[PDB]
């Protein structure tokens, strides 16, 4: 991905 | 007043249902999917930086610019200086691409960059390769397209064509320059590429360029900023971005910030907790608001979202640029973006790190908490404003981008989603644009994420998705997904809405996927569907079918699991759902569980006997959605049994028998569209191939409800809306007419022998009924329904029923007197159908739904204020027929042998009254049991009961009237007549009018008495009498003779 989520369980 | 009367009463046939036609939203050209995914594998790093000796062509002031990558060459020597300049160049591009094989190169020879570039091109021959070159220490690039380099022994600056660094290199690739004059080399490069393709004939777009200035720009000197300018805004965009912003004026609203103060600056590039990693984060966002908003979408997709080097080399291209506007300095690009300098969010980016570095001080001296910048909170509280009013097709916002960046994180991730569903909920052109933005990969990911507040929002959003694009069903089940919906499905406790929006979800995923339909099956989704089938929610009930008919569709094993858990046998309590949706989602779930037989054993024979049979108690019904989604199962069927059913058709030429005249009956039906698909699938039989197999729209009809909005307010609701102020004003229309109407009657009854005008109809006026307000009345013939104005007396209308021959329109009804009328025509045969937009200038003949009934003619009576229907007819049965639930919900015997030739009722009372042909008035009470149904029944008539009908007073006196023409005035507390008449010898029509006790009788010698209840004579009109009809507000009376003329009477 482009970007990083995070937090995601 | 009257005007509560009017508001409080159900309008039959006005749903989805039957004003859209029930049809399949055509799906667009989804094109958000990304085409390719390229990787950098491989990153070169080419550093002429010449440390130690400056270039002939540029002589540097004695200060000069001594930082190349944050680092100062002179102070630690030549060669160790170069090569941690090369290492932390590496490591700044590892900030944002830490999985790459980075080869750096040191004041290399063309030998050597050939080698590097050849063995990197091997080792990735079809994926992305950065080339970044550094021309601080060589001569400034010539108008012939040469770039200069370093011979072995360092003393002459060799030059290495662009043709050949391009021959040695692959199409795809991407270069960044730093030099001076690098739009020559972009304008070299393009001028070679050119040469190419003209050679070619007897690499243009592949190749991407990232230079620091045009051709005729040189790099800025000022000792301030760093030599290596370009390459620091690419590779680290905060740090330049805060010293630029301490150079500026700006700071002059800010004392004692300083350019130490920042190169203390606490936090990591990555915590974005921490001061600097909540400014990279903005910065990110910022930078792909910004190219969002200016760049095209093709370009936005191809260069910010196709891979993360590139995407956020350009991200960082954009401060690149902002910054070296103010120099004189204009980066090039290959693509040319459109400037970004002066885009507004810049602005914004200002004020955010004002914020942020204005308590610096106080971090670094009294080392106090940091608070969180306002900048994420207050652009979703813009995109929330947006959305207050966003529902028209306007500029999109331009914080979509802001809303993708914020779903990040958790600290706003709740309001985000909740935004993000709201902007969803506007229609399918966000959700496109959404999914444009490239939020699908991200919400996504959420689904791993196990906070129990998330399910209704991410639930929402994926109905939303699946809705306006079903391909996302293989990206739900390769990521498991599936799993979270089942689990937001298994909760008691969830809302029923969410609850539906997930079975919505799930039903979505299998459509027609078998990979989805074995994921589901193997997550007990069949389980979960038939616990949650009984629900006190139609909608929910409904896609829960749908879901269940989807999963076994073509699917054996789905089918077996159903059977075990004895699915159908559950699924048979949804047949008798008030709610049409339902019946018509159970029947389409029974009809493609019995589809996929795929000859089992006689266990299965068996349950699709069961089936069969069950089905086919389902033809009376009103609704001819069901009864096509019927034919479609009996036609799944057929294919299941061909032979069976082409045995049983050639023996007439005992189960399938019995589905064989259902068939039959489902053919010869009233609503046009089920008559011709059981046409078409009993001429399939006929000639006994898959080509005959025929899907109805329903399912992605129901699949449509999800992408209009749900949220909004509906336009009924609305006070100010305009159908609502022609509902008023036709309601006040209404009450105008019935206040008028009180007024004539108070004033007593004269004779009228007014004839407002005299016309010739193509056949015989059979019967007429009146519009109650507008002027209209529709006469209906033997094979057609006239439509003709007292006012303007021109004919409006001349439909075709669509009966046949034998058949005859014998009852009609105007539902919905009160606004939007419908016009019930009745025939002998039993077939009731609905018309609307029958006298409309700019609308043609419509026909709203039609159901068989029944099966003296056939009578008909409407109540508007309860919504029911009875029929009734020769048959010796008084059906009684719910609009609403398009069902017939009573059946009371007639308990005669002579056919019912009238039939009326008694507002706000159970006292259905029915003339019979012996002779017998009937009066009959609903509220009791049906052996008890009937009250009274007195026989003084030998005759065709012409009209017993019935006056709406509370005091009701029956006024029978027979063909021998005495008239018997009846209550249903008495037992006996309470006033007996006699009229004419021989009666043929006539007609009743509640408000005015004027009985209009006909006779055979052109005699039309208008008489009264007590029989007092009144007139005598002088010219076969066969249609009398009374307006019921007005003291209007037709007349139609024999021959084909009509003609309405009025008291002066």
């Amino acid at each position: 991905r482009v970007f990083f989520m995070d937090d995601v369980e | 007043e009257a005007d509560l009367t009017d508001w409080n009463l159900p309008l039959a046939f006005m749903k989805k249902r039957h004003c859209e036609k029930i049809e399949g939203s055509k799906s667009l050209a989804q094109s958000w999917r990304m085409k390719d995914r390229m990787k950098t594998v491989s990153v070169a790093l080419v550093l002429c930086l010449n440390v130690g000796v400056d270039p002939p062509d540029v002589v540097k002031t004695t200060p000069c610019a001594r930082l190349e990558c944050w680092i100062d060459p002179l102070s630690m020597g030549p060669q160790k200086a170069l090569e941690t300049i090369g290492a932390n160049l590496q490591k700044q591009y590892e900030n944002w691409q830490p999985r790459a094989r980075y080869k750096q190169s040191l004041d290399p020879t063309v030998d050597e960059v050939k080698k590097l570039c050849t063995s990197l091109r091997r080792n990735a021959k079809e994926e992305r390769v950065l080339f970044h070159y550094n021309g601080h220490g060589v001569p400034r690039p010539t108008v012939n397209g040469e770039v200069w380099v370093f011979n072995k022994n360092y003393t002459q600056y060799i030059p290495l064509s662009i043709y050949d660094l391009q021959t040695w290199m692959g199409s795809p690739s991407i270069f960044v320059y730093d030099c001076s004059n690098a739009g020559l080399i972009v304008k070299s490069f393009k001028q070679f590429a050119l040469q190419r393709e003209q050679e070619l004939e007897v690499s243009m777009k592949n190749c991407i360029q990232l230079a620091a200035c045009e051709a005729t720009e040189l790099l800025p000197m000022i000792p301030d900023l760093p030599a290596d300018l370009f390459t620091s805004c690419l590779t680290t965009p905060i740090k330049i971005a805060l010293r630029w912003f301490c150079m500026q004026k700006c700071v002059s609203l800010v004392p004692g910030v300083t350019l130490d103060l920042i190169e203390k600056i606490p936090g990591r590039l990555n915590d974005r907790r921490t001061p600097l990693g909540e400014l990279n984060w903005i910065f990110t966002a910022i930078t792909d608001t910004i190219a969002w908003n200016v760049l095209p979408r093709d370009l936005f997709q191809k260069l910010f979202r196709q891979d993360l080097l590139v995407a956020s080399l350009f991200r960082n291209f954009l401060l690149a640029e902002r910054i070296m506007r103010s120099y004189n300095c204009t980066p090039v690009s290959s693509p040319r973006l459109p400037p970004t300098y002066m885009h507004a969010m810049w602005q914004a980016w200002d004020l955010a790190v004002d914020i942020c570095l204005s308590q610096l001080p106080t971090i670094i001296e009294e080392g106090t908490a940091f608070r969180h910048s306002p900048f994420f909170a207050e652009q979703l509280t813009a995109f929330q404003v947006w959305l207050t009013m966003g529902v028209e097709n306007r500029n999109p916002p331009e914080q979509l981008p802001i809303v993708l960046q914020v779903l990040l994180s958790q600290v706003h991730r709740l309001r985000a989603l909740d935004l993000l569903g709201r902007f969803l909920d506007l229609g399918p052109w966000a959700v496109s644009l959404a999914l444009s933005v490239g939020i699908f990969p991200y919400v996504l990911k959420l689904l791993q994420s196990s906070a129990r507040e998330l399910r209704p929002l991410l639930v929402f959003i994926w109905a939303k998705i699946l809705a306006v694009d079903s391909s996302c069903q293989a990206d739900l089940v390769k990521d498991n997904g599936h799993k979270y919906f089942l689990s937001v499905l298994a909760d008691p406790y969830m809302p029923a809405e969410h609850r539906t929006m997930t079975a919505f979800i799930l039903a979505v995923i299998v459509n027609s996927y078998h990979t989805g339909q074995e994921a589901c099956l193997q997550g007990n989704l069949i389980a979960i569907c038939l616990e949650q089938l009984n629900d006190p929610h139609p909608l929910l009930r409904q896609w829960v079918a749908i879901c269940l008919g989807r999963i076994w569709q073509n699917f054996d094993s789905a089918r077996w699991c159903g059977v075990r858990d004895s699915a159908h046998e559950k699924l048979y309590s949804l047949l008798s759902d008030p709610i049409p949706e339902v019946r018509c989602a159970a029947v389409f779930a029974l009809g493609t569980f019995v589809g996929n037989s795929a000859e089992r054993t006689d266990h299965s024979t068996t349950i699709d006997h069961n089936v069969a049979m069950m089905l086919a108690q389902l033809v009376s019904d009103g609704s001819p959605m069901v009864r096509k989604e019927l034919v479609v199962a009996l036609s799944h069927l057929v294919v299941q049994y061909e032979s069976n059913f082409c045995t049983v058709a050639l023996q007439f030429i005992s189960v399938y028998t019995q589905i064989w005249r259902v068939l039959l009956h489902l053919a010869a039906d009233p609503y046009p569209e089920v008559s011709d698909v059981a046409m078409k699938v009993l001429n399939s039989i006929a000639y006994k191939f898959i080509s005959a197999t025929v899907q109805t729209g329903f399912c992605d009809w129901s699949a449509r409800y999800f992408a209009q909005p749900v949220m909004k307010i509906p336009e009924e609701h609305d006070l100010e809306s305009q159908i609502r102020k022609e509902r008023e004003w036709r309601f006040l229309r209404n009450s105008r007419v019935r206040r008028q109407a009180q007024q004539v009657i108070q004033k007593g009854i004269t004779r009228l022998d007014d004839q407002i005008f005299l016309n010739r109809n193509p056949g015989v006026p059979s019967v007429v009924k009146f519009h109650p307000f507008t002027p209209c009345i529709a006469v209906a013939d033997k094979d057609s329904i006239c439509f003709w104005d007292w006012e303007k007396g021109e004919k409006l209308d001349y439909f075709h029923n669509g009966n046949p021959r034998y058949t005859r329109v014998t009852a009609m009804e105007y539902l919905n007197g009160q606004d939007c009328s419908l016009l019930l025509t009745a025939t002998d045969d039993g077939a009731i159908r609905v018309w609307k937009n029958f006298a409309d200038l700019e609308k043609n003949p419509e026909m709203v739904t039609a159901w068989q009934g029944l099966s003296a003619g056939m009578v008909v009576d409407w109540e508007q204020e309860t919504g029911l229907l009875m029929s009734s007819g020769d048959v010796r049965i008084v059906r009684i027929w719910d609009t609403d639930r398009e069902m017939k919900v009573q059946d009371i015997p007639t308990g005669a042998d002579s056919c019912v030739t009238s039939l009326s009722c008694d507002s706000h009372r159970s006292l259905i009254v029915a003339g019979l042909g012996d002779g017998s008035i009937r009066v009959y009470d609903r509220r009791m049991a049906l052996s008890e149904c009937r009250v009274m029944t007195y026989r003084e008539h030998t005759a065709w009961v012409v009209k017993a009908s019935l006056q709406k007073r509370p005091d009701g006196h029956i006024v029978s009237v027979s063909v021998n023409g005495d008239v018997r005035i009846f209550d249903p507390r008495m037992p006996e007549s309470v006033n007996v008449l006699q009229i004419v010898k021989g009666l043929t029509a006539l007609d009743i009018h509640p408000q005015a006790d004027l009985i209009a009788c006909g006779s055979v010698n052109q005699f039309t008495a208008i008489y009264n209840s007590s029989g007092e004579l009144i007139n005598n009109i002088k010219y076969a009498i066969s249609c009398l009809a009374f307006h019921p507000h007005w003291p209007h009376l037709a007349v139609g003779s024999n021959d084909y003329y009509i003609s309405v009477y009025s008291v002066e």
